[PDB]
């Protein structure tokens, strides 16, 4: 997702396999952030990356 | 029991000692130079012990003239400084001794400059926010209680009338009192600040240490920790808050890096000294709050070759917790204290520290001088006209977004005859909340220059 | 009791003698009551300076003839530390850092004896930076002004004008010193460190055409001389320059230049086995620099008011100003003055890069009828070399920043100045009017400065009047301005450029 | 170090510990002030051998 | 339009390669103001 | 009486004296050499006086055989050159010995190589152009008839041809006198130019002085104070106008580098002896020409590394009328001869 | 240098003679390493004066 995000930045259109795999990407990245001092359970853990 | 010079070196000297008498390492030693045209006192600082009760010494001021085998009298004390409110408004050198008037301050009581930070038990345990009343230092960077702030500038950017400011903000607000360490200062410059504070009349509150040029490095290095030692007094004393202005932190650490290669140490990285982070780290330090009274610093650091990562900068940016930068590009504007609120940042900065709306607003306000920043080039090149609708409503309200910043600051009044503004933080974050959101875009950006608070711009909006 | 007896009952000049000499160096045995930077003398008439002190034997560096020194000679002690004789009689001759004559002309009339190491003026005896230093080059006066009392460094590459910008600063005074009045007198001190004698007298030649030897002299320590009197020259030159100072004279010191200086005490240094540090130099250089520079000041009333203006030359490797005696002589000024190579073969001669030379005095050196003009130039040369990269396509360029482009253009012609023409301050506030003021812009840039050189001739001509306005009160009264732009339309009706093209 | 051997004594006893090092880039360049101020020759980046 | 998105993109390319230099040039000054200092240092302390 | 030989450490030696009969410094000592293929009289300069009546001294010749305790004589002067009118087409080492016809220099008039450069009452500024027929260096660097002219560039950007090219367009035309001074060139080039200079009658007006860079570092030291000096003999005793052409004037300061750690000087920035811009100076403001008489002088400076910010070349630049600078970069375009345009300069361009 | 005195003997002999050196890199390096350990102040880059 990183390098794809990195070569389509200045790509004018793209196939749907590449759109796709990018929103996926920024989605999951937005996924795995969160704020200070809150340690989530593994058992929340694993249902968040679910 | 006396000791003798028994080697000299530049600015380096050796005495011997009396095997009983040696004197412990950071006492100040004097000697004298008896030649007519050169006729001193001359105060010497012991750094190591030789063996065979050698003494290795720097000294604080030309060794030119002196003599081998001339008498070394031990003072057995550190290098010691005046402290008290007959301080303030007076001009100190490193080894205390006034400069506006030879032998004042010999009856104060005096205090080691070399002494330790605070025990453990008694630093705060949490950051507060100093609340200065400066509309873009409130919003933008704040400022820490005794954190330490880097400043950036120069000539013809306003940097002196923020000093100035800061030192009324100061004394009036908070009911400190400040002081100056001019580290390695300009001899000019020296008496420019010094006439400057006297005709704005705020030097009665300050107490100003020079560490000239003109002198060997030991006294250049040893300024700083006098400043210092004034400062600390005026905390845990008198119970006053206190800001202290170095000028310049760079010329702290050079000064050290050379004092340690006459000394003969081996030199690290880039050739500083090896105990540079320790050495800073013993003053750094030194600069904090406890039991609820704070030693607030501004720090001017000099970049060499504008690379963060050399140890001189890198270490020194370890200890600041904020950095405000001032741009001939703003001050040419008329914006006034011209604090480039894009290229300033500041470290307490966070929705846990300052209040979510504060983040908010300060994230949004970045966001439109961000935008107007990059716009800049189209309009000088193309003109408004080339732009569409929708932007062109963003950039009429970051043109006034960047005048709002301005205010009619204290230090101004010698001139304007206009009092100075001490706007509340809590009207400040509705200010730039509205002005963000547009509802002021019907008045001029004349209406928003220098106005201070939001009642104010009320007024002057219906001035014009 | 007994043994305080006994000490008491226990306890024709000295002279030392030399067991170790080599490569400058001697170290002198003996000498016990020798102080730091005393002279010696040797039996052969050569000095020595003494300038290490060790539990043993005496360091001193040896001035000049180091061949006539062996082991066993006598050394006797002078009984001063290091003086330079200094007066009035050293204007227009060429002393070596001692203040013996090398010119050959004759005796000097020495009028008193100073040490070499004095104590700087003090921060309660200055005071502000408030007259002007006219240089007589546009692209300093209008730009980065040199207030008398100010430390301005002419930083540079090799042959990029650093010389030929000094000696114009020089010259320029020749308009004040032919008037009777001290506080107009700048009087000067050119120091010459490590030249070769034929630049010495190339300068010398220089300064003699344009009739500048009434009121300069110059110390001279050619490459030749041995590294103590490159290492004493600046501080002689200093030496000398403040006996006019303190008098409520006006001085000009010219240092060319502290790069050698540097080198030649790091010589010394490394002879000596101090220790090294970075770049090989021993730890003191800021120093060095530092306790040269900062005699420099403008002494208050209360001292005479006399004034001395530093401006050291430094000379940096590949332009680069990250070196280490750039890099301290750039922390102790006042202004940097950068030149560069690359606009001095683009033609712009001198080469000052107006768009990082700066000066921390500022306006309070300038003359009113100069802030009056100068004020908005320093903003149109940053935006033209902002639009520079544009001028390829300055059709499609919109019309309000076009004229910015061809303005700019125009004020960088207006910059150039050929050497050894310094102009008095009447003529270059016409020349940066005539830019600023926008009556320059109808010309084609490649006839700017004959316009230029054409007008102000006329103008000195026809219309002195408008010289003697600006001269006598410092100010261009409306009158003036008034008169002048009529005059400048009446030549513009005269010109004519090389194309063959009116103007008007 | 010390950190360390805190840590060690409760290791081999059959406890679990952690170990937080904040950070060790100040510890290298101290060593490497005892390590010049002792005149052992520098390596790279000055840091002794 | 596609020659101004490219000249953009092309823009931010160059600017992120003069930081990237700049840092490479950084690293190699401070490693060879320390080479040059260890020179000098171990040729006076073999003296 | 006579010193004897204490320590030895590649081309330095420590010789001690009797109490009184310590020698001045520069003095020419010799030492004796007694192995088979290797015994040779070898000459010997003082350089310090190391204190208790040691001397220390740099070889002249290679010290391989010389042997612990052997005598040295003091000669009681500096080492001496052969000067006069008949020096002019004959080849000398150094130590002024004619190498293809030995013996020939020891009944002339010899002068001592030191002395100091003449006093600054005596100079002139010169501006007469120099022409030489190459566009480039008569375009942008016009060279100065009397002046001190130079060559700079790295290893093997052909100087070494340039100046050849120089000799064969000024000495050619030129009616008075020339030397030539081989400060460690390589030998083959020395040849080359001996018998170009034969082939042509040149050589009839021509001194040589060769110490080439298969020598020891006292002669690469000593060998253009040597050249120089049969040089400032022709322009003071004589009047008669000479070309000075030196080749390669950094191996001058380069074998002083090479000594100096051996002496005992800590060496300063990039590893250059601390004595370097003094040194240097007092040959360079020798070759002169005071008023009257001319010294055309043309010498190639090489750069170590191609590094024009190097101690050396830096500090050589100061004491330069025109310099011809030679630059890689523009020798792998194929332009030939290879000058930067831009960085060469002279001070007649006026 | 012993292949430098092999290929005299045959040179003053009149007869032509080819010398390679592989490579003259790791000569420098042995003389360092050897006055190094014989304790001489090192130039620059560490190689012998």
């Amino acid at each position: 997702y990183r390098e794809l995000e990195a070569f389509a930045a200045f790509a004018s259109d793209l196939d749907a396999a590449s759109k796709a795999q990018l929103d996926r990407g920024a989605r999951l990245v937005e996924l795995l952030k969160q704020p200070q001092y809150s340690p989530l359970a593994v058992e929340e853990q694993v249902v968040a990356i679910f | 029991t006396a000791g003798r010079v028994v080697r000299i070196t530049g600015p380096v000297v050796d005495v011997e000692f009396p095997r009983g008498s040696v004197p412990e390492l950071f006492n100040a030693l004097h000697a004298e130079i008896t030649f007519g045209a050169l006729a001193k006192t001359l105060t010497l600082e012991v750094a190591q012990h030789l063996g065979d009760s050698l003494v290795r010494c720097i000294s604080m001021q030309p060794t030119d003239g002196l003599v081998r085998g001339v008498e070394v009298t031990d003072t057995g004390a550190s290098i010691s400084v005046p402290v008290g409110d007959g301080v303030k408004g007076h001009v100190f050198n490193a080894l205390g001794d006034c400069l506006d008037d030879p032998g004042y301050g010999k009856d104060f009581e005096h205090w080691s400059i070399h002494r330790k930070p605070p025990a453990f038990s008694d630093l705060e345990p949490r950051t507060e926010m100093l609340e200065t009343g400066l509309k873009v230092v409130d919003l933008l960077t704040p400022y820490v209680r005794g954190g330490k702030i880097a400043l950036f500038g120069g000539a013809g950017v306003g940097k002196t009338v923020l000093i100035q400011e800061m030192i009324n903000r100061i004394a009036r607000n908070f009911g400190g009192t400040s002081v100056f360490a001019g580290v390695g200062e300009r001899t000019r410059e020296g008496n420019d600040l010094w006439v400057e504070l006297a005709d704005a009349n705020v030097l009665k509150d300050t107490a100003l240490v020079f560490g000239q040029m003109d002198e060997p490095p030991g006294t250049r290095m040893r300024v700083a920790l006098s400043a210092l030692t004034m400062a600390e007094f005026f905390r845990d004393e008198q119970g006053q808050d206190v800001l202290l202005f170095i000028d310049n932190i760079f010329r702290f650490t050079q000064a050290g890096s050379e004092v340690s290669t006459l000394l003969g140490r081996m030199p690290s990285a880039v050739g500083y000294q090896p105990t540079l982070a320790d050495e800073m780290g013993e003053l750094q330090e030194r600069i904090t709050s406890t039991r609820g009274r704070s030693i607030t610093s501004m720090q001017a650091v000099y970049v060499p070759a504008d690379d963060y990562t050399d140890p001189a900068p890198a270490t020194t940016f370890a200890h600041l917790d904020a950095t405000t930068e001032l741009s001939r590009a703003v001050f040419s504007k008329g914006i006034f204290p011209a604090v480039d609120p894009l290229a300033s940042s500041s470290t307490i900065l966070d929705p846990a520290i300052v209040g979510d709306e504060h983040y908010r607003v300060a994230q949004e306000v970045i966001r439109i001088l961000q935008r107007y920043k990059d716009l800049q080039d189209i309009i000088a090149i193309l003109g408004i006209d080339e732009l569409s609708e929708e932007d062109k409503q963003l950039v009429n309200r970051a043109r006034r977004i960047e005048r709002f910043l301005s205010q009619n600051m204290m230090a101004a009044e010698q001139f304007t005859g206009q009092p100075g503004s001490t706007v509340p933080l809590k009207e400040t974050i509705e200010a730039f909340d509205k002005l963000t959101k547009g509802e002021f875009d019907h008045l001029p950006e004349q209406a928003f220059f220098l106005i201070g608070g939001l009642d104010d711009l009320a007024k002057k909006a219906e001035s014009l | 009791x007994x043994x305080x007896x006994x000490x008491x009952x226990x306890x024709r000049e000295e002279i030392g003698t030399v067991i170790d000499a080599g490569d400058g160096i001697a170290h002198v045995e003996g000498l016990p009551s020798v102080m730091t930077q005393e002279l010696l003398e040797f039996p052969g008439g050569v000095l020595g300076v003494a300038l290490n002190l060790d539990e043993h034997s005496v360091g001193a560096v040896i001035l000049g003839e180091f061949e006539k020194i062996e082991e066993g000679q006598q050394v006797k002690r002078t009984g001063e530390v290091l003086s330079v004789p200094v007066g009035d009689a050293f204007l227009g001759r060429v002393v070596n850092p001692l203040g013996q004559p090398i010119d050959g002309q004759g005796d000097i009339a020495a009028e008193t004896r100073r040490a070499l190491e004095l104590q700087a003026p003090s921060v309660v005896q200055r005071q502000s930076v408030s007259e002007p230093l006219q240089t007589g080059i546009k692209a300093i006066d209008a730009m980065t002004p040199i207030g008398r009392g100010q430390r301005q460094l002419i930083i540079g590459d090799r042959k990029t004008g650093k010389t030929a910008v000094c000696v114009d600063t020089i010259l320029n005074q020749r308009e004040a010193w032919l008037t009777g009045d001290p506080k107009q007198q700048v009087r000067c001190v050119y120091v010459a460190i490590g030249q070769k004698g034929t630049t010495i007298a190339s300068v010398k030649r220089a300064l003699e055409e344009g009739g500048a030897m009434e009121y300069t002299t110059i110390v001279a320590a050619p490459a030749s001389d041995a590294a103590g009197f490159k290492w004493l020259a600046p501080y002689t030159g200093s030496a000398i320059g403040q006996h006019w100072m303190y008098n409520g004279k006006h001085v000009l010191i010219v240092f060319d230049d502290l790069s050698k200086q540097a080198d030649a005490y790091r010589a010394i240094s490394l002879l000596l086995r101090r220790p090294p540090g970075r770049e090989a130099f021993p730890g003191d250089v800021f120093y060095l620099h530092s306790r040269l520079l900062e005699r420099c000041a403008k002494l208050s009333d209360e001292l005479g008011g006399g004034s001395m203006t530093g401006l050291p030359i430094i000379e940096t490797k590949a332009n680069d100003i990250s070196a280490f005696i750039p890099t301290n002589v750039i922390s102790i000024t006042d202004g940097q003055c950068f030149l560069e190579s690359d606009l001095f073969n683009q033609g712009v001669r001198p080469a000052i890069n107006v768009g990082v030379s700066v000066s921390r005095v500022g306006g309070a050196a300038q003359i009113k009828a100069m802030k009056e003009v100068a004020g908005s130039l320093r903003l149109d040369l940053s935006q033209y070399r902002e639009l520079e990269a544009f001028a390829a396509f300055a059709s499609d360029l919109d019309a309000a920043s076009k004229a910015q482009l061809d303005r700019g253009a125009r004020l960088v012609e207006l910059l150039k100045q050929p050497q050894y023409s310094p102009l008095a301050v009447e003529e270059q506030v016409v020349a940066i009017f005539l830019g600023t003021q926008g009556h320059l812009d109808s010309v084609p840039v490649e006839d700017v400065q004959r316009f230029e050189s054409e007008l102000l001739e006329h103008v000195k001509a026809s219309h002195s009047d408008i010289f003697d306005g600006i001269r006598e009160t410092k100010k261009l009264s409306e009158e003036a301005e008034e008169k002048l732009v009529s005059v400048i339309n009446e030549f513009k009706k005269g010109f004519q450029a090389s194309d063959g093209s009116s103007v008007v | 170090y010390t950190g360390s051997a805190i840590g060690q004594h409760w290791m081999y006893n059959g406890k679990h510990v952690l170990i937080v090092f904040d950070d060790l880039s100040k510890q290298a360049d101290a060593y490497r002030a005892i390590s010049l101020l002792l005149r052992r020759p520098p390596g790279r980046e000055a840091f002794p051998g | 339009a596609s020659r101004r998105r490219a000249m953009k993109s092309a823009t931010d390319n160059a600017d992120d390669l003069i930081k990237a230099l700049t840092l490479a040039a950084n690293r190699e000054r401070q490693a060879q103001i320390t080479q040059e200092i260890s020179e000098i240092v171990g040729g006076a302390n073999a003296l």
